[PDB]
């Protein structure tokens, strides 16, 4: 729930704007942040903590 | 002739058709129902005709049943609030659509990322899995 | 396997005077394993068969008469010793034994069966009548009482068939089903004012207060059946009247089944409102908390335009199932109950005063503290912009502001606050919006917005100013995009170009680079690009060429924008 | 497991603009108000179907 309450307001901010030049400041954040998540997918449980 | 100007007579006629309705002719008289709620009615009740459906229609299509129900929650309240939909239908629909459904859940866990509850997922799958010739869950597993 | 089973058990699966003389050492047998074994009823049953197949037919009697004395509660006995006589044609001497077994065991219904219907096969019909009625004379089960209807309606003896149930129903008339029985019998053959009367003697023997249910039922289909329709739908509806209805539903489904059929558009609605305000009332005593059943069940009432008192009356109840939890999940849906019901009291029965307890009733129950609202705040600051009392609403709102901060609670007494026009009320609640969430660059922006709406182009540039200077800013780059933004568009280029290179002094970031040269494109400055570009080249050297690449083809756009020949390989060489 | 990648979605502050230093939350707020209490006042605005069995009984 705070998870889609962050990302909602996040993703507004964005699309809510765009512009002819100084659009350069902003990121495309919604296509970094699937960028960033795909990266993340890859993920393994550890080892050796005991045995 | 009346849409939703008479929808609480209709439920009556619904209800009135699936109080003795059999199991083999349902099928279509539920989608017809939930259509009604779905579109005029509140949405807990199209959802609860969808989980009378999967019980009230017979084993052989109950499976297409489930992911009408699995599809509308995903649709509107997302895969979070889906999974006890899934833990049901891999308990009660027949071993190569339970298998089915493993895959299609362990998917769901992985894409999200609850790797720990993936793998319990295919582990209850793998019991009802012979290696010697239901290969391509192996192979799922395996990648 | 080798052995276990398949070997070891399957080896092991399979390793004239005559006739007198075979008489007496039959009896031999027979007579020895009686004097070791009586109470072994099947020897002297054998045994008492055995005579009879060799025909003597005395002997066999007195074996049964013997065996008798051993156990003479023995059905089996009894019936084989009777069967014996009547398959060798000795029907006086059956009769003998079936009135001695029904003597001595009058409850075993087999005797009484299987006398009576010899007595029947017979052709003694008197003979079996008299059976049938010694038979009652014991109070008999139902199950005898039905054999004897039967009986006489297999010879068509309706009026006799009629006596019994009106006897049976002395014995057995506790039970309904006798009595319902019986008016279909009398139904059945055309009988029609004795079915009726049958139901009605019905009632009255159950009793008028203690009324059943299942004798309404089933008259009122009767009469339907009858085509007494309007008789039919009485019944229906004086048991409604006067039964409590966690009963009824039997009554209920058959009344809107007849009427459903039989009765009319304004008839047929009414009812099924009726069950289904029944159906609610009964599904909400199972759980309160079952807020879609309020939801349906206020819906419901308020669409049929049921009387106010009863509509706000089940308000009151709804309101009542407050969420046993301090979480705001499991208020989302329960909040509507109290939103609907100052809606239904506003809009519908336009008692505002009433209306303004509902809302004020709303902010006595939710907890403010561990979380809030806005929805209930909101609306109840503009129910009272209506009725034109601002200075009311203000009060709630500010209220709101005051026990829980909340972004949306600012952003509607704001914009509340806007379209009345009283600019000075907003400006010192963006300053109290800011204090609360300081790093919330959005409203920033939006309170830089009322600035240049009211062309204060002095007020704008100072917020902006303090805005750039707040650290830990949500995302400083919308604020500096919006500060850009406002810089070119009063003109100011030349402190639109001071800004940008102030920015530049907190970052060397690729893309606003490269949206530096771009800026001194749309200027059509394209030597500030160039150097912006020499810049980027001649002092980001540590930078590398994968990512300097975009950078350097940037450049390259400028100059396919401007065509320079020689300032290609001025491009090519770096 | 430190799983929940799904939680890498959301982020902020990426462009390295902020300073990324702040005082003491009170002398912050005392920073920010006595700053715009800095604001300039002044201020001009003007901103001036068919149903047949029913047919034939009504
Ligand atoms: O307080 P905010 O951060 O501005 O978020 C609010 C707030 O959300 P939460 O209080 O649940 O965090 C609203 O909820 P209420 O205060 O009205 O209970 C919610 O309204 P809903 O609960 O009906 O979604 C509304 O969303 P919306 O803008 O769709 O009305 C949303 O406002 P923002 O989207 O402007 O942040």
């Amino acid at each position: 729930e705070q998870i889609v309450k962050i990302g909602h307001a996040s993703d507004s901010v964005r699309q809510y704007i765009d512009g002819t030049a100084t659009s350069g400041l902003l990121t495309d954040y919604t296509e970094s942040a699937r960028a960033n998540a795909v990266a993340a997918r890859t993920m393994r449980t550890p080892m050796l903590k005991d045995t | 002739r009346y849409g939703g100007k008479k929808l609480e007579r209709a439920r009556d006629l619904f209800e009135q058709c699936l109080e003795n309705c059999p199991p083999t002719h349902a099928k279509y008289i539920f989608l017809l129902y939930a259509k009604l709620e779905e579109e005029h009615g509140l949405a807990r009740h199209a959802l609860s005709i969808y989980n009378r459906a999967c019980s009230g229609v017979d084993r052989a299509d109950m499976h297409s049943m489930y992911n009408i129900y699995i599809k509308k929650v995903q649709e509107m309240y997302g895969i979070a609030q889906c999974r006890p939909i899934f833990e049901r239908a891999i308990s009660e629909l027949p071993e190569d659509k339970s298998r089915a459904m493993s895959l299609r859940y362990a998917q769901l866990e992985t894409t999200v990322g609850e790797i720990d509850r993936a793998r319990a997922i295919y582990a209850h799958a793998a019991e009802i899995s012979d290696p010697k010739v239901h290969v391509k869950f192996w192979d799922t597993w395996k990648n | 396997q080798i052995t276990a089973e398949q070997l070891l058990r399957e080896a092991k699966e399979r390793e004239p005077d005559e006739l007198k003389e075979y008489q007496r050492k039959k009896r031999k047998e027979f007579e020895d394993g009686i004097r070791k074994n009586r109470m072994q009823l099947a020897n002297w049953i054998k045994y008492g068969k055995w005579e009879e197949s060799i025909g003597e037919i005395q002997r066999a009697r007195s074996v049964f008469e013997r065996a008798l004395d051993v156990d003479h509660r023995s059905i089996s006995i009894w019936l084989q010793y009777a069967e014996m006589e009547m398959r060798c044609k000795q029907i006086n001497h059956a009769r003998n034994v079936f009135d001695r077994a029904i003597t001595i065991m009058p409850r075993a219904m087999q005797f009484w069966l299987k006398y009576s219907y010899m007595e029947e096969v017979i052709e003694n019909i008197p003979g079996a009548r008299q059976i049938f009625e010694r038979w009652i004379e014991w109070e008999p089960p139902e199950q005898a009482w039905q054999t004897y209807i039967n009986f006489e309606l297999r010879y068509k003896e309706i009026d006799r068939a009629r006596s019994v149930y009106q006897r049976f129903l002395h014995v057995h008339g506790i039970n309904v089903q006798n009595w319902i029985k019986y008016a279909k019998f009398e139904e059945r053959n055309g009988y029609i004012g004795n079915a009726r009367a049958a139901y009605e003697k019905a009632m009255e023997y159950f009793g008028e207060e203690d009324i059943n249910e299942t004798v309404l039922v089933a008259f009122a289909l009767f009469e339907e059946r009858q085509k007494e329709h309007e008789r039919a739908r009485g019944i229906f509806k004086y048991g409604l009247d006067n039964l409590p209805s966690n009963r009824t539903e039997e009554i209920f489904k058959h009344y809107t089944q007849h009427e459903k059929k039989f009765g009319e558009r304004v008839g047929i609605e009414d009812v099924i409102i009726s069950k289904r305000k029944t159906q609610y009332e009964k599904m909400v005593e199972e759980n309160g908390y079952n807020y879609d059943a309020w939801f349906d069940y206020l819906r419901l009432l308020e669409n049929e335009e049921t009387d106010r008192e009863e509509v706000e009356d089940v308000y009151e109840r709804a309101i009542a199932n407050i969420p046993p939890h301090s979480e705001k999940r499991y208020w989302r849906r329960y909040i509507y109950l109290w939103i609907n019901y100052a809606l239904y009291e506003e809009l519908v029965a336009k008692d505002f005063d009433r209306a303004r307890q509902v809302y004020k009733a709303c902010i006595d129950i939710i907890p403010h503290k561990t979380f809030t609202f806005a929805k209930v705040w909101i609306m109840f600051a503009h129910f009272e912009i209506r009725q034109l009392d601002l200075n009311a609403a203000r009060k709630i709102m500010g209220v709101a502001i005051g026990k829980c901060p909340k972004d949306k609670l600012f952003r509607a007494y704001i914009d509340l606050e806007l379209q009345l026009r009283e600019f000075d009320r907003c400006r010192k609640l963006y300053e109290k919006f800011l204090e609360s969430s300081p790093e919330s660059s959005q409203t920033w922006i939006k309170f830089a917005e009322l600035e240049t709406l009211l062309g204060d182009t002095d007020r704008s540039r100072a917020v902006f100013t303090i805005a750039v200077q707040q650290p830990a800013l949500d995302m400083p780059e919308l604020l500096w995009k919006a500060y850009i933004d406002f810089e070119i568009a009063c003109e100011e280029h030349e402190k639109a170009r001071d800004l940008y290179e102030t920015l530049l002094q907190r970052t060397n970031h690729i893309k606003v680079w490269i949206s530096m040269a771009e800026f001194e494109q749309t200027i059509g400055n394209f030597e500030g690009a160039r150097k912006a570009f020499e810049r980027a080249n001649q002092s980001l050297e540590n930078a590398e060429k994968e990512e300097r690449l975009m950078l350097l083809e940037a450049w390259k756009e400028c100059e396919t924008k401007s065509g320079d020949q020689e300032a290609l390989k001025r491009v090519e060489t770096m | 497991t430190p799983a929940g990648s799904v939680a890498a979605t959301p982020f902020r502050d990426q462009m390295r603009i902020n300073e990324e230093i702040a005082g003491s939350a009170l002398e912050q707020k005392a920073s920010l108000k006595r700053a715009l209490a800095s604001l300039p006042t002044p201020k001009n605005d003007f901103e001036v179907w068919i149903e047949d069995a029913s047919e034939r009984a009504e």
